[PDB]
């Protein structure tokens, strides 16, 4: 019960997919000819998880990546590590969702999707231990947010007892790329809080920030981001791919950090956050990942921590570590830190340890936690509407279809509800 | 009633100790690291005595049973480096990592005692260890306030958990002349009143005397710490000379409470040892016992700034080692009792404690003191250290008018009535000196 | 409870805590490329003081140098040492104080040094036996006395139980290298005398006379100064880091030497003070020592010793002593030297012993005493203000930011009362 299968859709889930596709494939080892490079047995049964066994000794993924543009793939297949993809994988249209969500999939998205589908079933039976779904897409973005909403309904429509996974980028409430992208966003969230058991919350201008403090990146690249988020979402799985003190999974996340799957919203960090010229002169050990783990610029949600308060916080150690290390520096941030704990559990804590040492570093770990920070975000969408919207300026564009106002009386409803369960649970 | 546990607390406790292990060491036949090598005597342990202060390990090792407890880790790393290692057990080196003071501004209050529960609850497995416990040995520097503070506690800790062992405390006092730090005086005086309540016999040694006598009796330029060590370390092992060594009349320590205490009042003791000479005089001079004693009469050997001739006769013991004869010693006190020596008082009225012991007297390698065949160790509880406290207490007065560091030690928690106190028990310690030589 | 923090700010400051590296890392030796060259124990763990242990066996300094003119670093990762600098201790900002007291940090000062603050913290929780903390500035300089003072402030502030360290350059009354130099520097002691617990009386003329004296040196250079300091600044500390007869600590100074917080000026001697041509042609012993340390021309206050009176004295020895020889001279000086110190200790003494030699040298001291003197140089800047700053002028550029007459004549109070404490303890 380990197989996983990679969902791609949008602009960015491409990008995203890809990059953790070379991430992945430069960490447990393989060329792109079909050379095998593990080291030794663990890395051999552990890549049946995204690989198949084809003929003549080949690996090719298990991967159904969509988007109504063709032009992406063509960046994928003759640019860095995409020829493993077997032609049937490229399933794409023409030629654009419209960057709204009124034709992202109410009416024209519906067509391709039940192709889709019929292949989510047969790879479903061409799978043996499918075990979760991974989908990156974006929150504010016409086909992320279109047809990715969807697409997880019809996913738990076919599969009730799997849960799902949700990588979605959050916009930040100061850019604003389109005037209805975070219409869009909440058009999507209206679905996503009532079809998924668990997401993160990514902000780019936390990239950019953490870049421009300890990275110090000259060119804003997206591509360094996505090395980024694919890092964490590798260490993310580690525990489960490699096996610790204690292995995590996605349904271990759903049982302990989720208080309920109506609050499912979490805050990603990483660590260590260093940059070329700072790596001999620092000693990476795992006091010094907690103190860049609760920096309150190292999160990407991008909130502040210490103005609110934690439910509960998860640490995901990689490399080799000792057990005594981290239970110690446990006890020194529940003593130092115990204010910003709730009252009830008492002891925000969730472990896992895995073997081996994250690629191009020796030691790294993720930050999983709850606060009450996204209630912030949420009334700041919230107030946008109400400011933006009650002058019902290219509105049309979404109500010629059918929309009602009961649609967004509802979704304002909903993120009420919401905030009043990020105040129970009160910040 | 069988061991005695030993403690030094300070730098130059520490290096007291050292010193005297050292010693132990070479006239015991141990290495400078133990089993064996090798066993000599018959009797050194078996028969006992040892055990006395190096525990007999069942596979036939050799360890003191001493505490090194301090707050500079310094102190501890120096023994630890070297060639004690293997004596010392690890848990009994007590290694300090807070520095905030040296030491008394925080040793003797709340800083210390969080501290103490360890090393007492060490000191009790340690005798649990054993089997029964005769008495203490202290040596701490006066000077330094670690000593005075942490010994003190310790004093009234063990002196509460058990108050029926004998306490010999072996105080280093600063300098009459000058002093090294100005803060020495209130280490000595702020304990001197717990010293009084807490101590049985206490025993006073100088670093001006010592000095003085390595310039003028070692003929050495430049004395060092390390000279000094090593005498107060003969002095020290020849008290604690019947105790290893058989002899024709043993000396209980109990005895010395008996006879030179018999009150619940003054039970100081000064000490003395002679003869002291170096290696090039020893082809010139075989004196007898006489003269060795009016050695021990001399203000400079006495260990005091002081003349111990004018004060009143106090009882007193004398402790002889090597070939000695009972006619030529009872001959050397007549003479003495004749000169007119010392005021004698009506209460004993003449008693001289005479001590005989088989062993020869012995030296250090490290020490330029020359083998005798005969030496004196003479303890008298004399009164001519008033004129000592009264000279320090006048320092007191001088250095109370502006009170100097009431400031720091208000601040802490004290007040200006524990040094009203102290310098009214100091008054009444003086005051009964002069009187327990006046009533006879 | 050893380790020591540099805290660099000020222009003089910065050269002066260079200087002190060198002098550190040739005392006990390591070479910029991170080889080990102690001798051999001793000098291994002492190190930890001042450096940490980094990847690979390289060691890095714990020391945040702060300026507002970034061009002083590059005339130290360049130049001589300063290679082991991690590049976080770089905190830098532009352009400049003003060379003033109203912008030093009571407007412009106080906004980097929150993250200033924040990376004390982070040090903090980095250091395992916080010690003390040494600050070098300049008392007329606008930068050091500028944000100095506020960097006392919030050292208090976050560290109630934890000592200070003070060595402000004072400058001499009659050289005057801007109008207001003497402004700041009595705005600056304004809060010194209220927010330090000891400081050291540092004057560039005295080093100057001393240079002409002894050293009969031609060119005028800041570097043999620095070196001259420094090597000072070394000594006071080898008792601590180096075990002799009687260890001396920063707070063994309070305890001994201070005689209450309000008075905690200090004047610095050093001996020998011998140059290149003189060293074939005298005997180095500690009674030349002693008669170099109470020579009227060889400490740096610059005042007049035997016009006035001491308070009280010590004596900081280095390398290999006797007891005998230090003590004698004590008894000595005691006796020649009775008439000037105070009849009420009555003997003014403090004594340390350390083990090690000094640098380029075979046997070296410190002086650190309490005379009457400093009284006259403050009645002497009192006088200053008294006749310059009656005529108002050039006043406005402090007062336009919000500056009252009320903290001026406060600060005129505040010398009175230093002066009358000088007088107590009369001259």
């Amino acid at each position: 019960m380990r197989e996983i299968i990679h969902i791609s859709t949008g602009q960015c889930g491409n990008q995203i997919g890809a990059a953790f596709w070379e991430t992945i494939c430069g960490e447990h080892g393989l060329d792109f000819n079909g050379t095998y490079h593990g080291h030794d047995d663990i890395q051999k049964e552990r890549l049946n998880v995204y690989f198949n066994e084809a003929s003549s000794g080949k690996w090719v993924p298990r991967s159904i990546n969509v988007d109504l543009e063709p032009g992406t793939i063509d960046a994928v297949r003759n640019s860095a590590i995409g020829n493993l993809f077997r032609p049937d994988n490229y399933i794409f249209g023409q030629s654009s969702a419209g960057n709204v969500w009124a034709k992202g999939h109410y009416t024209e998205g519906a067509e391709l999707v039940d192709s889709v589908m019929d292949v989510i079933r047969r790879e479903a039976e061409g799978c043996d231990s499918l075990q979760g779904f991974q989908i990156t897409h974006s929150l504010g973005g016409g086909t992320g947010s279109g047809m990715g909403t969807l697409l997880i309904s019809k996913i738990r429509e076919e599969f009730p007892d799997r849960m799902m996974a949700t990588f979605s980028v959050l916009p930040s409430p100061k850019t604003s790329d389109t005037v209805v992208e975070p219409y869009n966003a909440t058009l999507s969230v209206h679905q996503l809080v009532e079809h998924s058991d668990e997401t993160f919350c990514i902000d780019n201008e936390a990239l950019y920030d953490i870049c421009q403090r300890t990275l110090k990146l000259n060119q804003p690249s997206y591509g360094d981001l996505n090395n980024l988020v694919s890092s964490v979402m590798s260490g993310v799985t580690t525990s489960l791919r490699y096996p610790g003190q204690l292995n995590s999974d996605l349904r271990k996340l759903a049982v302990n950090l989720v208080p309920f799957p109506r609050l499912h919203f979490f805050m990603v960090g990483y660590a260590p956050l260093t940059a070329i010229g700072s790596q001999s002169f620092r000693s990476l050990t795992v006091p010094e990942l907690t103190q860049q783990m609760f920096d309150a610029k190292n999160m990407m949600a991008a909130a502040d921590p210490r103005n609110g308060r934690y439910l509960t916080v998860a640490a995901f150690f990689r490399g080799k570590v000792s057990v005594k290390e981290v239970e110690d520096e446990m006890h020194k941030v529940q003593s130092k830190n115990s204010d910003y704990f709730v009252e009830w559990i008492p002891n925000n804590v969730q472990t896992a340890v895995c073997s081996v040492a994250p690629q191009g570093l020796d030691m790294a770990a993720t930050f999983i936690a709850n606060s009450t920070s996204i209630q912030e975000l949420f009334k700041r969408v919230g107030d946008q509407f109400s400011a933006m919207f009650k002058r019902k300026a290219f509105l049309h564009w979404y109500t010629s279809e059918g929309m009602d106002e009961l649609e967004f009386s509802e979704a304002e409803s909903n993120m009420n509800d919401l905030v009043s369960e990020y105040q129970q649970y009160q910040e | 009633m069988r061991e005695v546990i030993s403690i030094n607390v300070g730098q130059a406790g520490c290096q007291i100790g050292n010193a005297c292990w050292e010693l132990y060491s070479l006239e015991h036949g141990i290495k400078p690291d133990g089993h064996l090598e090798d066993g000599l005597s018959k009797p050194k342990g078996g028969e006992e005595g040892f055990s006395t202060f190096f525990h007999e390990t069942g596979y036939g090792k050799f360890v003191p049973r001493a505490i090194y407890v301090d707050l500079e880790p310094n102190v501890i790393d120096e023994v630890r480096n070297g060639p004690y290692k293997d004596l010392f057990h690890p848990e009994q080196l007590i290694s300090g990592k807070e520095d905030a003071a040296n030491n008394y501004a925080r040793g003797h209050y709340t800083v210390g005692r969080e501290i103490l529960g360890d090393v007492l609850d060490r000191i009790r497995k340690l005798a649990d260890q054993c089997d029964g416990l005769q008495g203490f040995l202290f040596t701490h520097s006066l000077g330094g306030g670690t000593g005075s503070g942490l010994g003190s506690l310790l004093l009234e800790e063990l002196s509460a958990e058990y108050g029926k062992k004998s306490k010999l405390e072996f105080a280093v006092y600063p300098a009459p002349q000058v002093s090294t730090s100005v803060v020495e005086p209130y280490n000595t005086v702020l304990t001197t009143h717990t010293t009084l309540e807490h101590a049985d016999c206490t025993f006073m040694v100088d670093n001006e005397a010592i000095y003085d006598m390595c310039k003028r009796n070692l003929d050495i330029p430049r004395p060092s710490f390390a000279n000094l060590n090593n005498l107060i370390a003969q002095v020290v092992s020849s008290v604690t000379a019947s105790l290893r060594f058989d002899g024709s009349l043993n000396v209980d320590l109990n005895e010395f409470q008996t006879n030179l205490v018999p009150y619940p009042r003054i039970h100081f003791p000064l000490v003395s040892y002679s003869p002291v000479l170096s290696k090039s005089k020893a082809f010139h001079e075989s004196n007898s016992v006489s003269e060795i004693t009016n050695a021990c009469f001399e203000p400079g050997n006495q260990m005091v700034k002081c003349d111990p001739r004018d004060g009143k006769y106090m009882a007193t013991c004398l402790l002889y080692r090597g070939d000695v004869v009972t006619r030529d010693v009872q001959r050397a006190v007549e003479q003495v009792k004749n000169k007119k020596t010392v005021q004698l008082v009506d209460w004993c009225p003449t008693g001289f404690k005479i001590g005989i012991c088989y062993e020869p007297p012995t030296a250090t390698p490290n020490s330029q003191l020359a083998t005798v065949d005969r030496a004196v160790c003479m303890l008298s509880n004399t009164t001519s250290i008033a004129e000592a406290w009264k000279r320090i207490d006048r320092k007191f007065d001088l250095m109370y008018a502006k009170r100097a560091f009431v400031h720091w030690y208000v601040g802490e928690g004290m007040e200006e009535g524990e040094f009203t106190e102290a310098r009214e028990d100091l008054a009444a310690l003086e005051r009964d000196y002069i009187e327990v030589g006046a009533d006879s």
